[PDB]
């Protein structure tokens, strides 16, 4: 590693190696490169916490490889969980409820975000999913945790994972004459995370 | 293994960029540029530092960090306004 | 051999002397006078009186506690004969408790001590304690006191005896569910639940949601390949250092106590002094009052965060979770009415339907942090309404109905619709839920993040220091300076404040409360709103541990209320400015704030406060619109 590390200007080597079979999109590949390495999850003085992983949203017209990149982050990151907008449910992402087959007690089972702990979560067609399925993502993108209260289970799990999302603008084409906040069905809160 | 650390040398470089971006979004339909958006510059700087395996956030790392973050806000603007902010942030 | 154990117990009751009195003989005699057939034996006196029996009891209580029941019964009946059933043993102890996770396969049949919260209870059931039977074959009779009937007669075929019902005795028993404190549970783990059983006088003392201290026997019973369900025979349930008291009393004596704690709340964040101070009021909470008709006033202070995204509003809730001794954090999406409030479920261990609490039941006596409050369903909100305004939860499921109390303080963070709160609109329009909810929260905070130059630079410099690591040294030095309080010490201080003091208002504070609220009412808010301010001054008095709430608390409370509720003869002068400006500015014209200052205030036509209030009033009356932080003012309507 240190032989490559001492090479002058290593940053452009890594970025040029992000899914090399995709032409152009360098200002997008750098976001993929930066999210794979992540930041420092600084638990400042213990009493304060800040997420470390970099969240990326890919938006644009069809035919721009907004999805195949997410079919590359899956094969490159150590731990990756892939999901699709309409094919995912709120319970299936955060956590599910089960009864123990031995002790007959309420037990909880981890979802996609719980699996992707210390990894990445990949959501395709982020806009087309229903509002409720999109709502549960809010906590994960800032708290990196799943908070649940169901059937007597009151707890919180660990969901440290970056989220890479692909979407489409309203009407299927991007109107360059209008602001982004007007081009998509999402809102400032969701875009803020 | 790598957890680069920070020294507050480029504080003026980042802070004035943060103020500049906020000023241009006060009356334009655009991203919700907030404190969480500033943190991306520092964290994305950590990634560039953590690519070199260095333990220190150098001035160059923030230079790559600021260019990526500021360009994103400029690109997601209407055509009539995009060309004006193209030159307003040429320092960065 | 075992007679010595009985004799030693007899000396420990009849002859044990403390405080120059026969405390155990007298308290048992008093119980006999009350006709309560139970005795509360303090384990700390037992070890000081006879360590030898303590060794046997601690190690092998299998025969000792049968001796306890029979010896106390004989001794108490002896006292009853002297003065003129089986007496239940009750144990009070202050020895160290074993953590619920630390219970293992080694403490079997050993008396252990635990601490936790009851999450569910069962209905009472009758168990036999004394029986008399008769042989069906030959009418042979005998008495019997696990226990099973004889297989052959003592005078007849297999199992010849039948129970004589009218000459038998039974006792009542209850089954309880205990789990460890969620605050002591690290994330990623569901608190362990433990089944407990209590009988006779120990039944029905605790409801679900009650925090208790346990003294009992650890054991198992069959109900996996050989997985026996553990359970506890309850023996006794209970529900600060001198230097710590002086330390916290000195904290109360600190001249800058209020500001130091205000800064101490989330020191990583910059400014935001008002929202910090209201959350401080949330930690203390109000003081409880009871009407002469029996109703109770809700003492919890509930606050709604209703501002733009990216204003650390989510981080504010998280910090409270780490400072409130009783803290529950949950999201709006990942919650349900049954999960939040109480529910009824069948216990598979005893094959009975138990009443089981929820998240809003666990947080009883503390604070809950709900996030994305707008995103939860109306039914969950409806159940919250009863908890917010009555501190009760009513359950009606299957075929049973019940009502359960819940003294829960609720801190709700809500994302306004359209993403950003539009100042052109009433708060009702920037909100998607039932309007009656607005009448529930005592305070709401519509935070704003309008772009600015010098404030951003100061905030930005603060953030860089945190990632630099300088904030770690800065906070420690501030803690050394006393300007900041440790998160553990503050929680210890808050817990001390809650248990010890209960202030009450003063006439001077109340008379100003009525006068100011009258001005608020005349300008327009309901009668309920003023009484919500009473909680805030009680909360500030609680923090200072003052015996009475003071008017100097109200001033900040009024300012906080004005800076929270009013987010979106001097009145004659203000309205005259409205009259004058409607002539100076025709509809559709624009001007600047400083222009009005130079033309109307510098000429002394009106006061600057009248200028501020008229502009405040005109905007809400759709007359004018303020733009660009006051650099432009446009008259929108008549
Ligand atoms: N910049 C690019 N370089 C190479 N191939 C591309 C590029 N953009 C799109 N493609 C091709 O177009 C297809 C886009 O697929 P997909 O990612 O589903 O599009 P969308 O952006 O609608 O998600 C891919 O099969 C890819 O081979
Ligand atoms: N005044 C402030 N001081 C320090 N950090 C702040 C401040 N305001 C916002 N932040 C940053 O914002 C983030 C929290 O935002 P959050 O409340 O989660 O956004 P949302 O409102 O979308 O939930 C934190 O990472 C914090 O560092
Ligand atoms: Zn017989």
């Amino acid at each position: 590693f240190r032989k490559i590390s001492r090479d002058r200007g290593i940053i452009d080597k890594i970025i040029s190696s992000m899914a090399p079979s995709i032409y152009g999109h360098r200002d997008i590949k750098t976001a993929v490169a930066c999210s794979l390495f992540g930041g420092v999850p600084k638990n400042v003085n213990g009493k304060h916490s800040i997420r470390g992983d970099i969240n990326v949203l890919l938006l644009g017209d069809p035919g721009t490889a907004k999805s195949q990149i997410l079919k590359y982050v899956e094969k490159t990151a150590h731990r990756a969980v892939f999901a699709t907008g309409q094919g995912a449910s709120a319970v299936g992402l955060t956590a599910s409820v089960r009864k123990d087959p031995i002790t007959k007690e309420w037990t909880l089972e981890g979802g996609a975000l719980v699996l992707a702990d210390k990894g990445v979560c990949l959501i395709d067609e982020f806009d087309k999913m229903n509002d409720q399925d999109r709502t549960s993502i809010h906590e994960a993108m800032e708290q990196q945790s799943i908070s649940i209260s169901k059937a007597g289970i009151v707890t919180t799990l660990q969901a440290r994972c970056s989220i890479i999302a692909a979407a489409n603008p309203n009407g299927g084409r991007y109107n360059s004459t209008l602001p982004l906040a007007q081009n998509v069905s999402l809102t400032e809160p969701i875009l803020s995370r | 293994k790598i957890y680069p650390k920070l020294h507050q040398m480029d504080m003026d470089k980042v802070s004035r960029v943060y103020a500049d971006l906020r000023r241009e979004s006060i009356s334009t339909g655009s991203f919700p540029i907030t404190v969480r958006h500033l943190e991306s510059i520092l964290r994305i700087a950590e990634s560039f530092a953590k690519m070199r395996l260095s333990e220190f956030v150098s001035s160059y790392d923030l230079d790559r960090a600021i260019k990526v973050v500021v360009d994103s806000f400029v690109d997601a603007q209407k055509v009539s306004v995009r060309r004006q902010l193209r030159r307003s942030f040429a320092i960065y | 051999d075992n007679t010595e154990i009985i004799k030693s117990f007899k000396n420990f009751i009849l002859e044990f002397r403390l405080d120059s009195q026969f405390i155990y003989r007298d308290q048992l005699r008093n119980n006999i006078l009350v006709k309560n057939y139970s005795l509360t034996v303090n384990m700390e006196h037992l070890i000081g009186y006879n360590e030898d029996i303590y060794k046997k009891l601690s190690d092998e209580p299998s025969d000792i506690i049968p001796l306890f029941e029979t010896a106390i019964t004989q001794v108490a009946k002896r006292i009853s004969i002297l003065s003129r059933p089986t007496f239940q043993l009750i144990l009070n102890s202050n020895a160290n408790q074993i953590p619920l996770r630390d219970l293992d396969s080694e403490h079997v049949s050993k008396i252990v001590r635990l601490s936790g919260i009851i999450i569910s209870t069962s209905v009472l059931s009758s168990r036999a304690t004394y029986l008399s039977i008769m042989c069906r074959n030959c009418r042979h009779t005998t008495s019997i006191t696990t226990v099973s009937l004889p297989r052959s007669c003592l005078s007849c075929g297999p199992d010849p005896y039948i129970i004589i019902h009218e000459s038998s005795k039974f006792i009542d028993q209850q089954f309880l569910k205990l789990q460890e404190i969620p605050e002591l549970v690290p994330v990623g783990e569901m608190p362990r639940n433990l089944t407990m059983t209590c009988d006779r006088y120990l039944t029905n003392k605790v409801i679900p949601g009650t925090r208790v201290t346990i003294v009992g026997i650890y054991s198992i019973y069959n109900s996996g390949v050989a997985i026996r369900t553990p359970y506890i025979k309850i023996l006794g349930i209970q529900s600060f250092t001198e230097e710590e008291e002086e330390e916290f009393l000195q904290l109360s004596r600190n001249p800058k106590l209020y500001e130091i704690l205000t800064n101490s709340i989330a020191p990583s964040i910059f400014g935001n002094e008002d929202i910090k101070k209201a959350i401080v009021c949330l930690l203390m909470g109000g003081s409880k009052k009871i009407l002469p008709d029996g109703m109770r006033l809700r003492g919890d202070i509930n606050v709604l965060l209703l501002g733009d995204p990216g204003t650390a509003k989510s981080q504010l809730l998280k910090f409270v979770e780490k400072v409130s001794p009783i803290a529950v954090y949950t999201s709006g999406k990942g919650s349900s009415a049954a999960g939040l409030t109480a529910s009824v479920q069948r216990d598979p261990m005893t094959r009975e339907f138990y009443l089981e609490g929820g998240a809003m039941v666990l947080a009883d006596g503390g604070v809950v942090c709900i996030d994305e409050f707008d995103k939860m369903r109306d039914e969950d909100r409806v159940a919250i309404h009863e908890a917010m305004e009555q501190q009760t939860i009513s359950i009606a499921k299957a075929g049973i109905t019940t009502v359960l109390n819940s003294r829960t303080s609720v801190l709700a963070a809500a994302n306004p619709i359209y993403g950003r709160y539009d100042d052109l609109k009433s708060p009702g329009d920037n909100i998607d839920f039932q309007t009656t909810i607005l009448s529930a929260f005592d305070m709401i905070f519509i935070v704003k993040d309008d772009h600015n130059e010098e404030r951003d630079i100061s905030i930005a410099n603060h953030v860089i220091n945190i990632h630099t690591g300088n904030a770690n040294a800065m906070q420690n030095q501030q803690e050394e300076n006393g300007s900041e309080i440790s998160i553990e010490k503050m929680k210890r201080y808050i817990t001390y404040c809650r248990l010890k003091c209960a202030p009450r208002l003063s006439p001077q504070a109340a008379e100003k409360l009525s006068s100011n609220f009258v001005t608020i009412r005349k300008q327009l808010i309901t009668i309920r709103q003023l009484e919500a301010i009473i909680r805030i001054t009680e909360s500030l008095a609680k923090l200072e541990l003052s015996p009475i709430a003071q008017e100097r608390h109200v001033d900040e409370a009024i300012r906080l209320f004005q800076a929270s509720t009013m987010d979106a003869t001097s009145l004659s002068e203000i309205r005259r400015f409205e009259q004058e400006l409607k002539r100076r500015l025709p509809i559709g014209w624009s001007t600047s704030y400083q222009t009005l200052r130079r033309e109307f205030v510098d000429t002394h036509r009106f006061s600057q406060l009248a200028l501020d209030k008229a502009l405040y009033a005109l905007e809400k009356h759709e007359t004018i619109q303020l733009r660009h932080q006051g650099q432009n003012i446009y008259r929108s309507g008549v």
